[PDB]
RNA sequence: CGACUCUUAGCGGUGGAUCACUCGGCUCGUGCGUCGAUGAAGAACGCAGCUAGCUGCGAGAAUUAAUGUGAAUUGCAGGACACAUUGAUCAUCGACACUUCGAACGCACUUGCGGCCCCGGGUUCCUCCCGGGGCUACGCCUGUCUGAGCGUCGCU
RNA sequence: CACGAUCCUUCUGACCUUUUGGGUUUUAAGCAGGAGGUGUCAGAAAAGUUACCACAGGGAUAACUGGCUUGUGGCGGCCAAGCGUUCAUAGCGACGUCGCUUUUUGAUCCUUCGAUGUCGGCUCUUCCUAUCAUUGUGAAGCAGAAUUCACCAAGCGUUGGAUUGUUCACCCACUAAUAGGGAACGUGAGCUGGGUUUAGACCGUCGUGAGACAGGUUAGUUUUACCCUACUGAUGAUGUGUUGUUGCCAUGGUAAUCCUGCUCAGUACGAGAGGAACCGCAGGUUCAGACAUUUGGUGUAUGUGCUUGGCUGAGGAGCCAAUGGG
RNA sequence: AAGCAUCGCGAAGGCCCGCGGCGGGUGUUGACGCGAUGUGAUUUCUGCCCAGUGCUCUGAAUGUCAAAGUGAAGAAAUUCAAUGAAGCGCGGGUAAACGGCGGGAGUAACUAUGACUCUCUUAAGGUAGCCAAAUGCCUCGUCAUCUAAUUAGUGACGCGCAUGAAUGGAUGAACGAGAUUCCCACUGUCCCUACCUACUAUCCAGCGAAACCACAGCCAAGGGAACGGGCUUGGCGGAAUCAGCGGGGAAAGAAGACCCUGUUGAGCUUGACUCUAGUCUGGCACGGUGAAGAGACAUGUUUUUUCACUGACCCGGUGAGGCGG
RNA sequence: CCUCUGGCAUGUUGGAACAAUGUAGGUAAGGGAAGUCGGCAAGCCGGAUCCGUAACUUCGGGAUAAGGAUUGGCUCUAAGG
RNA sequence: UGGAGCCGCCGCAGGUGCAGAUCUUGGUGGUAGUAGCAAAUAUUCAAACGAGAACUUUGAAGGCCGAAGUGGAGAAGGGUUCCAUGUGAACAGCAGUUGAACAUGGGUCAGUCGGUCCUGAGAGAUGGGCGAGCGCCGUUCCGAAGGGACGGGCGAUGGCCUC
RNA sequence: GGCCCGUCUCGCCCGCCGCGCCGGGGAGGUGGAGCACGAGCGCACGUGUUAGGACCCGAAAGAUGGUGAACUAUGCCUGGGCAGGGCGAAGCCAGAGGAAACUCUGGUGGAGGUCCGUAGCGGUCCUGACGUGCAAAUCGGUCGUCCGACCUGGGUAUAGGGGCGAAAGACUAAUCGAACCAUCUAGUAGCUGGUUCCCUCCGAAGUUUCCCUCAGGAUAGCUGGCGCUCUCGCACACGCAGUUU
RNA sequence: ACCCACCCGACCCGUCUUGAAACACGGACCAAGGAGUCUAACACGUGCGCGAGUCGGGGGCUCGCACGAAAGCCGCCGUGG
RNA sequence: UAAGGCUAAAUACCGGCACGAGACCGAUAGUCAACAAGUACCGUAAGGGAAAGUUGAAAAGAACUUUGAAGAGAGAGUUCA
RNA sequence: CGCGACCUCAGAUCAGACGUGGCGACCCGCUGAAUUUAAGCAUAUUAGUCAGCGGAGGAGAAGAAACUAACCAGGAUUCCCUCAGUAACGGCGAGUGAACAGGGAAGAGCCCAGCGCCGAAUCCCCGCCCCGCGGCGGGGCGCGGGACAUGUGGCGUACGGAA
């Protein structure tokens, strides 16, 4: 499927 | 977790030693009824380069005393050998230098190398580069002979066993700097794969032991037992005393 | 009314559900219970008048012989045969045959190099050269031949 | 209230039972009562770390918003002992007291853990007033000038920089003034990514160590709009018989701003020092709406010179070099 | 990384592999070498601490310490005894081993600091150096300088939250797609935006996907699982579309990386608990010959000690070529 | 950068327009980093010859330091075998 | 409509009733004739064939690659892609009279160019050892590890048994 | 009330082939899943509870045996490749000075993990392009390096708690803080999710105690179903209550 | 029961939840598939047979089994439970 | 009566050859596989592994006419359709 | 320094035989987990189970008591029913777990070494003849080879055996 986002990206990231 | 390097040169594989263009093994003539009993002749017909060794070797050749043939040798060089030069071997060898006599014979203080460590061993103390050993004193029963190695050790000895008179030739090779990596990397090359070298504080704690830390320090005392399992043995190994 | 949109129905599309079939499976049972250096299983490459695949076979290659059967095979051709004749076509299968790899065997895996005996051309055993044929794995047993040993003796 | 199951051990007890084909003896095994302990006390035998991390789930539970609350912060009354030379109340206001506010921080955990992109700045719009300035006014401990106090009031404004990721802070400068806030602590398919907050590394302190640190440092991927709406503009739509005309106007929107100089005038006022204002006149700020006569900018009219390297044999005439260059 | 510095090993050895082998790697090697660690060119230095944890050296003088072996009593299973290996203890060394390196009071004819003194204390109590540093909480430290203005930069200062000497300290020319700060130049970075070019986007012919999708799609307020497209009450609402746009759909993406729970895990650590390859020691076996002597018990037995011997076993040499008489 | 030999048809299409947003190029008056976390981005500089070259230094470097001047076309001269 | 089997009652039996499982397999929409068919400067005129030409071919012009090539030859890899004739369904994201598509046939010739031989790093049998074992180790190490040759002698046959 | 077995306490007698550390009884308590004129066995259906793949789907993991170094990591063998400039190290020549030591000046010479800079190798910044891409990491400019620890083909070696690592837990065929393939495996799940026709009747709980218990069990409670035993509106009733007296 | 109109009523289902129209998740649409099974053991309830008994297995005797791998019978009828 | 040995039978049988049957499945089922299936296809490799049945009783499978370059149609015909 | 016995060992493309791989449902020998259960876990369990290696047969293995028992005694092995979820094991927890008897299916028992006796009375291979020859056998005949006294064959093996 569509790639979307890296793997370190993460999108809503939220520590 | 891992095998460290270390425990990895044990299995050979990529750790064993460069071999191709070495000149062959540099040992003494064996013993037969000339050498124990007289002495053989032979000459120098060259001297020679033996990658990834500080002494140079000699071509020296002989006639077989038994069938009509040229036999040869790799001695490890006597500094002062020279081409066109005989090479006297046997008990009544004159004691002359690149002339290879047992140790017994030779008088005290009587300089030597590519000593035989036991009898007919063909020479295996003192073959370096710019060493030799020393005939301390002779025990005439027991035919024994003390000798003072390069290391300090004073080992006894049979005096049957034999050793080429004089030092080892290229001595002196460790004063000159290496100054360049890149010369360091060219002198290991014809040798094995032991160089570039990185330090256990360096590593993640899975592949040395004194790896990982938010500070490369060791953590643990780098002196160590040597009943130690092959994996912690690192640092100094039964460090008798350990500082300057 | 106009277009567009929504709804219902008719008919047509799209799609392949349903139903009905079944030379396939799944399960339970019965009898027998058989591979191989006399070259297995497996693989390879071949072989049809037109044939690619599946099958069937091995340079005698969709098969030969034999026996049983008794007019076909058939997509098209062509043919045969006298189907009052060992005789089409199927079936069986006891005779014959069975390319190359493979335990795999002259040694190698290039499909490369060989040795040794015999035969035909080649010679006129002149060895060559070419072609054909038969041998040339390892282990082990019973014997056979040749041997080895300051192994144990005997006679000289 | 002051204490402890099974299993195991240990001690005590009977002319006790069994110890297996029978008998004797040691041994062991039973039966019955005490003791040896489980305090996580109805009773596993048990150290860390993970920022290299994983999986099952959880809004039963934190880290935002938003709710409730308002202690705390912010703002405002009431009373009136005092201060204010004199005089409670021009301006203030103790000891007490009553409130509002959600631009502070806490409480709390209702919503979201099959993810609502986590600070700041930029950019843009709109609202609030708890009014800094500007208009109109009441007050003074308002002579004038300067002023603080209050009212109507949010129309119009509220800037340029140095340091800091900053919010905040401070300083310089100008100004009429450099008021305060809200919009999911407005605004990441708007940006940015400096900072927080992965992984790489350094330092300090802590840890035996792996590692830790609202302790410092440096390096580190910021996806998607073509759907619906909203807004912006653009064709059209039903009606009027068709068509064109010139028109009206329901409803929406809406805009102007503040300053200087001159004059009044060294005048009023004032012991003086200082020092106004209304009407005029001349201009400027910010904002808005246009426009290109002029000045400037652009310029591939590829207009016209000039020039590099090359190429049509040369001249002339040209072309090529992602707009050859000027 | 060169350079420096430690440490192990003379080969029946150090280090290491391997399930096993008279196996293998280093090693066609022998200390100017092989192996194990640190630090990190040069210059200049490298203080004190062996109490702790490590490592290591010695060892009948000796606490404990297993199996076997020896004696003991017992009818025997047995119990008890003496004996006693490494290891622990006991005693030396070692910091270029891990590491560590203080606190009160009083004191100088203005005051202030405190050279000086007094204690209490550790294994020493931080030496040379260095500093608000990539290390300083307070912190935007203080002074100076750099600017009109500096939470920045530099230079100084140093009871330094919590600097510091191969856990290397101080330095330092050359070098750096390394981290800062300022100046000159230069610029549309900006004041402040503008015009131009090409390819897009646009309209057309031909061709033609995807994500996403409960239904859907105008607002205000209310209540409501405490921020509604739908509900209540109001405002209101007019086909079909085009180019744009990023306010809203708490848009899409991925069963939250954070946090917490689970009697779910994995990576790594060690003073966790339970084991284990390896290694060190002791016993029995392959394991023999002779000499001598020596104790212990007994009035032969056992323990054997040392010194030889060679025939097992091992190692080395060689085309097993001259060995012993 | 332009050319011959040889090779291609502009990289899976064409046509018409020349809006906004972009992607890639350029240019800008006066000021010159006032922008921004930060001169990010772009701009300056650039070749050669001739001068001239600091601190510091491990004496090797620093060094194209910095800072200056010149450069075309044409017609001659002199010097090198 | 369809064209070959099927039902009621009494009993027995079960792989017996779907809207959901980010369910499984297949199909179909809206999104949409939308996004999109924008890297690397470039095309134009005439003719031919042809049902039909923006794209084929020929000619003419204008352009680019600019000998570190968009040129001329190999290695590996592909495996008939090569060449010719024909087709215009499908495929070549527009088209095509074209193609590496499809269908028919063709097409690779060696003593000397390479494989072939050698040894390299290494691999790997035997002997030997280990091993419960398939086996492993080992490659000169615990091997009686040479089958060859010359010259002489003696025997045997095959040949003008001469040589 | 009684009887049987265990057990205790107290007691007094009987028996005989073997008189005994023999055997038998009595009274009174008390433990027993006992007896006290039997109710089981077999078959069938239903519900519940378990063990099994056990309602269906779901881990992270664990174990056994095999396949890969065509990418990449490192070693080894054999081949190939690297414009044009700058700086100008040793050595050498001449000239000048120096009484000597030797020193200056001009050349020549061409050193170097030397500088610029092409091909090559790389990959800094724009946090540019792209971001349902040309591309599951590409493009553009800008950059680092470019005789050496240089680049690179082929061959060859090392394999999974293993390799290899100038050390980033890097790399090991788009996969690495433990590769991939098949099996053990339908692994386990106190946790998410789903769980298929109608009518009818009854109809809860979130409280108890225990639990390495607190997102779960156990046990009481609350629910339903099956009943039974009786009662009397069949002029002829006892008992019971979320009351009151 | 097809369409249309009008008045009143009327948020989207599934699900976990004290609470869902939710700014909680799953769901574009349709077809087919799709989840409390079987074995064993226990317990209670119910139905049947026999009853101080009951029992059937296992084995055997009767058939080539069409229906049968049934059905029937057994001093085994009770070794045994 | 151990430290030596042989031995049919009742017993086992998801592999093989050859048969028989079914309260089974009926093409998303039943084996992965009703079909040119361990096929195509993927993967370096170990290994992974599909989809796919049905004209009609008979091919009687549409002669011929016509439009079109053709695919496609319009009539005609075959068939109980 | 010979020749000859034997012993222990080699080499033969010596003559003639056999073994090697496959299949693997069942069978024999080794090897051997971990998911899992215990609501955690380490013993236990999963399990002598999967995977691993070896070797077979139509079946294999087992088998003719160094057995059971404790009786008034049974009498090889295998299989079924029962014993029995019992005796026992077990963090005596989870869980695990046989045997004899009894009834059936079937039913079958034997041979060496030794100890002894018997002229090795025995065996294998050659070669010639007659039959038989697609599971190489019978009979005869050979001063034809060899094995064998370091022991072949007949009698005989515990139920006794020999003379
Ligand atoms: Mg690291
Ligand atoms: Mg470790
Ligand atoms: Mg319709
Ligand atoms: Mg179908
Ligand atoms: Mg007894
Ligand atoms: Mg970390
Ligand atoms: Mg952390
Ligand atoms: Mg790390
Ligand atoms: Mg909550
Ligand atoms: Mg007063
Ligand atoms: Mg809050
Ligand atoms: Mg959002
Ligand atoms: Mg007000
Ligand atoms: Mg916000
Ligand atoms: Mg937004
Ligand atoms: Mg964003
Ligand atoms: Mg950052
Ligand atoms: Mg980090
Ligand atoms: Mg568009
Ligand atoms: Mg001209
Ligand atoms: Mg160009
Ligand atoms: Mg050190
Ligand atoms: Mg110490
Ligand atoms: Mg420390
Ligand atoms: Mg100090
Ligand atoms: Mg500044
Ligand atoms: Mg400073
Ligand atoms: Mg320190
Ligand atoms: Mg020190
Ligand atoms: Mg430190
Ligand atoms: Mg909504
Ligand atoms: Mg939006
Ligand atoms: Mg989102
Ligand atoms: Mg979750
Ligand atoms: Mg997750
Ligand atoms: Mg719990
Ligand atoms: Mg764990
Ligand atoms: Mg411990
Ligand atoms: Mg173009
Ligand atoms: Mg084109
Ligand atoms: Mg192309
Ligand atoms: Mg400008
Ligand atoms: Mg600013
Ligand atoms: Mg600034
Ligand atoms: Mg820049
Ligand atoms: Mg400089
Ligand atoms: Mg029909
Ligand atoms: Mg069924
Ligand atoms: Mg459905
Ligand atoms: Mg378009
Ligand atoms: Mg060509
Ligand atoms: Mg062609
Ligand atoms: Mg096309
Ligand atoms: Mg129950
Ligand atoms: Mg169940
Ligand atoms: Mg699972
Ligand atoms: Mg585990
Ligand atoms: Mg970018
Ligand atoms: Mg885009
Ligand atoms: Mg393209
Ligand atoms: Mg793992
Ligand atoms: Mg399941
Ligand atoms: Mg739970
Ligand atoms: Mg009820
Ligand atoms: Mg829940
Ligand atoms: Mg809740
Ligand atoms: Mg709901
Ligand atoms: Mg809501
Ligand atoms: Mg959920
Ligand atoms: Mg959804
Ligand atoms: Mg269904
Ligand atoms: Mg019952
Ligand atoms: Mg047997
Ligand atoms: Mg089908
Ligand atoms: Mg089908
Ligand atoms: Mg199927
Ligand atoms: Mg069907
Ligand atoms: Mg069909
Ligand atoms: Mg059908
Ligand atoms: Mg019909
Ligand atoms: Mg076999
Ligand atoms: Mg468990
Ligand atoms: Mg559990
Ligand atoms: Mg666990
Ligand atoms: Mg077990
Ligand atoms: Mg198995
Ligand atoms: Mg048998
Ligand atoms: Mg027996
Ligand atoms: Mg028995
Ligand atoms: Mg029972
Ligand atoms: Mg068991
Ligand atoms: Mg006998």
């Amino acid at each position: 499927g569509m790639w979307r986002f890296y793997t370190e990206d993460s999108p809503g990231l939220k520590v | 977790g891992r095998v460290i390097r270390g425990q990895r040169k044990g299995a050979g594989s990529v750790f064993r030693a460069h071999v191709k263009h070495r000149k062959g093994a540099a040992r003494l003539r064996a013993v037969d009824f000339a050498e124990r009993h007289g002495y053989i002749k032979g000459i120098v017909k060259d001297i020679i380069h033996d990658p990834g060794r500080g002494a140079p070797l000699a071509k020296v050749v002989f006639r077989d005393p038994y069938r009509f043939k040229k036999r040869t040798e790799l001695f490890i060089a006597a500094e002062g050998i020279h081409t066109g030069q005989f090479v006297y071997c046997g008990k009544k060898a004159q004691l002359n230098i690149g002339n290879v006599l047992p140790v017994g014979t030779m008088p005290e203080g009587t300089i030597v190398c590519c000593l035989e460590e036991k009898p007919g061993d063909r020479g295996k103390l003192a073959r370096a580069s710019g060493n030799y050993a020393t005939v301390i004193s002779h025990n005439p029963e027991t035919k024994k002979t003390r000798v003072k190695l390069p290391s300090g050790s004073k080992k006894v000895i049979s005096s049957a066993n034999r050793a080429v008179v004089g030092v080892v030739a290229g001595g002196g090779r460790i004063d000159k700097p290496i100054l360049k990596a890149g010369r360091a990397y060219h002198k290991y090359k014809a040798k094995r794969n032991c160089w570039p070298r990185v330090r256990g504080v360096a590593m993640n704690p899975v592949e040395h032991p004194f790896g990982g830390g938010n500070h490369q320090h060791i953590g643990k005392p780098s002196t160590i037992r040597r009943d130690a399992p092959a994996g912690r043995k690192v640092g100094l190994i039964a460090a008798r005393r350990t500082g300057r």
